[PDB]
């Protein structure tokens, strides 16, 4: 069907949609389920036992958040499903599932069975025409504009680094480590708590990622800004009162390029960028070093360039150029990536038709995929 | 009154020479814990080695001293030797002279630092460092005959004809154990079963171990595993947890065989064997072909002979008659023809003393090794 | 053994000799670990349908006051010995003594070194 | 040398003595009687100005040298037991308190989990601590407490004290002794914290599994006509002489219960133990879940170690924890001493081992020198 393809990021986090034709995705809203957090037996209570995106974010305090995906993997496919179907809701898109084609965006090294199972509800569930899974990082270099690039894509799930050469992803070279965003999230919630601040509350827990999103600076020397006697700076919650974070602000964010200080065995967020390249062909490691592009939420972190830079300089080789393109819509750039993409004519030979899975069996997904 | 030493890259075998087994078999690993800034409880050893850190995996850090047959950490190296005489072997350095092991075509200066700590830190009176591939073949009371001697840390295959090897012939494949356990974790993470740190990753060894055997017809195997689920076998983790590996059980051994899977864009371990032939001599090819052994741990694998046959037999000419030499004892291979060199008379001459060591210095290995 | 351990790491790193062997290098107590319990006791099927005597059963306070086995009954609740008081004696941070009391403050209000803000 | 004094400050309790000792010596309130203050203040307070905790500090530390312990400060050493995740500023000060004005020798922050595994001997060993504040577990192997598998959830004494107060103002029955015979509600508008925590040691008790489930769903009342249990019988308990309050025999059995509800959140006290022993490595799983040690004086209500037990493997067969815990053997350990002093105990028995004590522990001529204090955040 020539009818305009719909475009679909599988953030752990975020969920970005929207359609093939827009320079930004339209409707992008958070990837939790929210049901009431006291179990619901009366009338004039939370009705439905289920609130998605905006009407969540609403009644937040109320409800109970529970993460459908967890580092780059659905865990409850029930749950997903809800998902998908308010992606097609009339609160966003308001459209037939049936009618437009849908595109994926699965994370690198995911299990089969997670693209099996996602590819089998979106052709029985919802009745689309065609479906094409691809990967995170393949994207990231289409919205940019170009063809060689290392991507450190930093998501709230997972956290992956894949060397692509002139249109040629070497999948030996790629790495991939669970210590993302939301383990950041888990981390500032431990550091508060040293600081005499509980959010024991699944929904207490929303506003942890938000004190993250809004203050927490990544230093050039954490010895030094320890020394250093904080500001503590007040961040105001929903209800109204202050809380001083002090230097719980500086150390949380840290746990990524020193994910060993709380003891989780990984090797880090500068490791994995520098590993990746240098585990690559000795030709194109200076090509790779000269092209690094940041993607993803988990770079915004203010000072991460700066830090990034520092901490790949001393593990790289010697006088050696590395420039790490950070675009403007980083948060952003995996959709954008897809909507080019799904764009060209090249996208109508790539996916995957409906009686195409009927015919050919399982693995016609996986196959095309590449 | 002599010491055998193997410094193996998976497993360190040492014991006395004259004896028919190694009496002290543990695994070569420095294991360091994961600390916090909080105090440690009572009973608490720095750095634990082999056995002890096997026990304690779960917060121990697992950091293997020899990678590929070359020692990285010599710090690492030296605590493992102190943990081999004074603790497993109940002896004493000074009083017995120390045979090791290193692989062929090894750097200079692994053979060159490993002697000067034998004669320096431990003070040992004689020292003599030997070829893996040429002890391998007293085990099976063979002068004659190639060695296929493939060890977790690397593959090595040497020609020895009337007892005189020959050099030139020698090829080196840094395919081993470590990169296979490596492969069987990123297939194991296809299916779903995610095994990430260095603890799990011996979980993994002890998988691979007990269940992946060598197909005789891989795309015959394919096609059996697609079909039915008769190949399909459950393994218990240390967790209660079982997990069935499925088609992923022959996939992880097929890597010997064609490297292309690994992605190393080299021979595989039947095609070395016959190449290190051809580079031989024409007439002494006969014995090379009806003497072809196979060694270390990495041969131990059910049904690699068949296989190993199979591969050779093709690609050798029709007329010649290709016998693989297995012995029960593939796994104590090095370490039983280290015994019987140490106790023949001939070899007490062929010992480097410390007088010896002494004036000319740590060179003088170079001349006395083979 | 920690010590030991600690103090031969230590005069090793003073002696500043690169753990240079002149020398050769290198009776146990084991305490069994304790049982783990499949099951631990139910609480007495009595506490389902009987009148609880406040009497009977033992305030916080009292509980506390016996913290080696704090008894729930007062049957088992058995009196402690009577607590020892002290003879409170100040010393200053820059001036040394300043103040102190007799050997025989038991049934005395005699200070060995009177001094107090309203005698000056 | 001499017998190192052990000080364990909490929100509820304090426990006091000296090392190589079968208990502790003097347990008591952790407050103090300022003179105009009606009621005393908790001397334990997170998230206030300095020289108000460094005064509260001052004084309880003072009554714990004199009046309770009879021995000189500047003479032994202190081994101080907090829990982990210990506010740093509340840490900080009490540490200032003992090295600026009492003058301690040395003072050893030693956590309260790694502390209780002492005590029972076993080196590696599953810790959940229900105190009076926030009921928190924490996986110890081998010595090495696991930061990354902690967990928290507000289910101690503070929590159960208020739905106690919530629950006796809802169905409230006393005897004033003014024609108040008859059933009078909320005479008091609220009910001291001293009142509550005394009816709730001697009235209250922890349900069977099989009872507690049904009072669950009876409370609730999800389209059912009275399917409760029969509920023990009514106690009287004399508030502040004359007034004589009848608690309700259902509010002794119901109390309990917020803290093993579910909540649609699958966060009670029993699924914290399986929460963390699900997070925490493949290896450790199988060592820490069959070594299980109880603390904290919430666990001492009785009937609360055999409902916990019962509740983790009625959780195990529950869809999420089947898979990873679903084959798993849980085996409670029985400490020495009591639930309470058992955090103390473990100090104690690290006080006594004095070459290791003073090597571990911080000196004053490092603080006065430095003036930081080493913690499990980054230096
Ligand atoms: N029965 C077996 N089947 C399959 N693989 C095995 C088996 N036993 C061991 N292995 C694998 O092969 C390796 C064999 O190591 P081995 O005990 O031979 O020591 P090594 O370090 O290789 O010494 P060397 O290089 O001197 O032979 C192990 O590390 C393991 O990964
Ligand atoms: N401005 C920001 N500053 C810091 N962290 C941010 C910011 N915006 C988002 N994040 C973090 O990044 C996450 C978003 O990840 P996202 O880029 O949506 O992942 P994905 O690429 O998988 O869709 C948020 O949940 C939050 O943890
Ligand atoms: N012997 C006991 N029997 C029953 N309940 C007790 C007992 N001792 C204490 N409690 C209750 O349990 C709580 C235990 O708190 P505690 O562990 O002493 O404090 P913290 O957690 O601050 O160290 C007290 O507040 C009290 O309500
Ligand atoms: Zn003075």
């Amino acid at each position: 069907i020539a009818n305009q393809p719909v475009v679909i990021d599988n953030g752990s986090g975020v969920i970005k949609a929207g359609f093939a034709g827009d320079q930004i995705p339209k409707y992008c809203f958070p990837n939790y389920v929210g049901r009431p957090k006291h179990v619901r037996v009366m009338a004039g209570a939370l009705e439905g036992d289920i609130f998605i995106g905006p009407k969540a974010e609403e009644h937040r305090g109320l409800l109970s958040i529970r993460y459908p995906m967890e580092h780059g993997i659905v865990k409850d496919w029930n749950d997903m499903e809800r998902i998908w179907q308010y992606v097609y809701s009339k609160d966003q898109l308001q459209t037939f599932s049936e009618e437009h084609p849908v595109l994926l965006t699965e994370a690198p090294l995911n299990p089969r069975k997670n693209r099996e199972r996602a590819a089998e509800v979106f052709f029985e569930t919802f009745n689309v025409p065609a479906l094409f899974i691809s990967m995170q990082a393949v994207l990231s270099l289409y919205a940019t504009g170009r063809t060689t690039g290392v991507v450190l894509d930093s998501g709230d799930g997972v956290t992956h680094a894949v060397p692509i050469y002139e249109g040629f992803a070497m999948p030996h070279s790629i790495m991939r480590i669970d210590i993302a965003g939301r383990d950041v999230s888990r981390f500032l919630r431990l550091y508060l708590r040293k600081e005499g601040y509980d959010f024991h509350s699944s929904s207490e827990f929303e506003i942890v990622k938000a004190i993250k999103e809004r203050a927490c600076y990544l230093s050039i020397n954490p010895q030094k800004d320890e020394t250093l006697e904080t500001e503590k700076a007040q961040y105001y919650l929903p209800d109204g009162s202050t809380i001083e974070i002090g230097p719980s602000r500086f150390r949380a964010p840290e746990l990524l390029f020193r994910p060993d200080l709380i003891g989780e065995e990984s090797e880090g967020i500068h490791e994995v960028l520098v590993f990746a390249i240098q585990k690559s062909d000795m030709d194109l490691r200076r090509t790779l070093f000269s092209n690094i592009v940041l993607s993803g939420g988990s770079t915004l972190f203010k000072g991460f360039g700066d830090r990034l830079l520092s901490e790949v300089k001393k593990l790289a080789p010697k006088d050696v150029k590395i420039r790490i393109s950070a675009p403007q819509e980083r948060l952003y750039s995996t959709w954008i990536g897809g909507s080019i993409l799904a764009s060209l004519d090249t996208f109508k030979k790539m996916w995957v038709s409906k009686k195409e899975y009927e015919e050919d069996g399982a693995r016609s997904i996986h196959r095309k995929t590449f | 009154a002599a010491l055998v030493v193997d410094n193996g890259s998976g497993m360190c075998k040492a014991g006395f020479a004259g004896d028919d087994a190694p009496r002290a078999v543990f695994p070569s690993i420095v294991g360091r814990p994961r600390h916090q800034g909080v105090m440690v409880g009572m009973g608490q050893k720095d750095s634990y080695v082999g056995d002890e850190a096997q026990s304690k995996r779960g917060i121990l850090t697992l950091k293997y001293p020899i990678e590929h047959g070359i020692v990285t950490n010599w710090d690492d190296m030296e605590k493992i030797w102190h943990h081999t005489f004074y603790n497993e072997l109940r002896v004493a350095p000074e009083e017995h002279p120390v045979l090791l092991t290193e692989a062929p075509l090894n750097p200079k200066a692994n053979r060159e630092k490993m002697t000067q700590i034998m004669f320096e830190t431990f003070n040992t009176p004689a020292m003599y460092v030997a070829i893996q591939a040429v002890l391998s073949l007293y085990a099976s009371g063979r002068t004659t005959g190639i060695v296929m001697d493939s060890g977790d840390g690397v593959t090595h295959t040497v020609p020895i004809y009337e007892g005189y090897a020959l050099p030139h012939a020698i090829l080196r494949l840094d395919l081993a154990g470590r990169d296979l356990t490596d492969y069987l974790m990123k297939i194991l993470t296809e299916r779903g079963y995610s095994f990430t740190t260095t603890a799990e990753r011996e979980i993994v060894r002890d998988i691979k171990e007990k269940l992946c055997y060598v197909a005789l017809d891989f795309e015959q195997e394919m096609a059996t595993a697609a079909s039915s689920s008769s190949l399909e076998k459950s393994y218990e983790l240390p967790d209660g947890q079982v997990i069935t590996i499925g088609n992923e059980r022959f996939r992880c051994p097929e890597a010997l065989f064609q490297p292309s899977f690994l992605g190393m864009e080299s021979c595989g371990i039947h095609e070395t064997t016959f190449n290190s032939i051809m580079k031989c001599d024409v007439d002494i090819r006969k014995d090379l072909y009806a003497n072809t052994v196979l060694s270390g741990g990495t041969t131990m694998y059910p049904g690699i002979a068949d296989r190993m046959q199979k591969e050779i037999t093709a690609l050798a000419p029709s007329t010649m008659k290709i016998k693989i030499i297995a012995p029960p004892e593939r796994k104590y291979s090095v370490w039983i023809g280290g015994s019987i060199l140490a106790s023949l008379s001939t070899f007490q001459q062929m010992w480097i003393s410390k007088q010896e060591y002494d004036e000319s210095g740590p060179s003088i290995v170079h001349r006395k090794c083979f | 053994k920690e010590k030991v351990e600690r103090d031969r790491k230590k005069l090793a790193r003073r002696r500043n000799y690169m753990p240079l062997a002149f020398s050769q290098h290198t009776k146990e107590i084991k305490i069994e670990p304790a049982q783990a319990v499949d099951e631990v006791e139910p609480l007495p099927e009595d506490y389902y349908t009987r009148p609880v005597n406040l009497t009977e059963v033992t305030t916080l306070q009292q509980r506390l006051l016996q913290p080696d086995f704090q008894p729930i009954c007062a049957s088992q609740l058995y009196p402690r010995h009577k607590h020892l008081l002290i003879k409170r004696s100040l010393r200053c941070r820059q001036c040394e003594h300043n103040l102190s009391k007799p050997e025989f403050n038991p049934t005395s209000i005699k200070f060995k070194i009177q001094l107090v803000a309203v005698n000056y | 040398e001499k017998t190192a004094v052990v000080i364990d400050l909490g929100e509820a309790f304090t426990k006091c003595g000296f090392a190589g000792e079968t208990g502790p010596r003097c347990i008591i309130p952790s407050v103090i009687k300022k003179a105009g203050m009606p009621k005393p203040i908790k001397v334990v307070q997170y998230n206030i100005n300095t020289e108000e905790l460094y005064s509260y500090l001052k004084e309880f530390i003072h009554i714990l040298y004199f009046r309770h312990l009879l021995v000189n400060p500047r003479d032994r050493r202190v081994v101080v037991i907090e829990s982990v995740l210990c506010p740093s500023h509340f840490r900080e000060t009490l540490t200032r308190v003992l090295f600026k004005y009492f003058e301690v020798p040395s003072v050893l922050l030693a956590p309260s989990h790694l502390m209780a595994l002492l005590t029972l001997g076993i080196n590696s060993a599953m810790v959940l601590d229900c105190g009076y504040r926030e009921s928190l577990v924490l996986p110890i192997y081998e010595g090495i407490p696991v930061l990354n598998c902690w967990g928290a959830l507000p289910l101690g004494g503070k929590a159960l004290h208020k739905e106690l107060e919530t629950q006796l103002l809802e169905q409230c029955t006393v005897d004033t002794g003014a024609a108040k015979e008859q059933s009078l509600p909320s005479v008091m508008g609220s009910i001291p914290e001293g009142v509550l925590e005394d009816i709730k040691v001697r009235t209250c008790f922890v349900s069977d599994l099989t009872r507690g489930l049904k009072i669950q769903a009876a409370k609730f009342n999800i389209d059912g006509n009275t399917e409760r249990p029969s509920p023990p019988p009514n106690v009287d308990y004399p508030l502040d002489g004359e007034k004589i309050l009848h608690v309700l025999g259902s509010i002794r059995d119901s109390v309990v219960e917020i803290l093993f509800e579910q909540d649609n959140e699958e966060k009670s006290v029993a699924t914290l133990i399986l929460d963390s022993l699900m997070q925490c490595p493949i290896d450790t799983r199988k060592q820490l879940a069959e070594n299980l040690v109880i603390i904290g004086g919430t666990s001492m209500l009785p009937g609360f170690l055999h409902r916990l037990l019962a509740e983790i493997r009625y959780l195990v067969e529950k869809p999420k924890y089947k898979k990873t815990l679903g084959t798993k053997t849980f085996r409670i350990h029985t400490p020495p001493a009591k639930a309470n002093c058992v955090a103390w105990l473990g100090g104690a028995i690290f006080g006594a081992l004095q070459d290791i004590l003073g090597s571990r522990s911080v000196s004053k001529e490092y603080y006065n020198q430095t003036g930081r204090i080493p913690d499990w955040c980054s230096l």
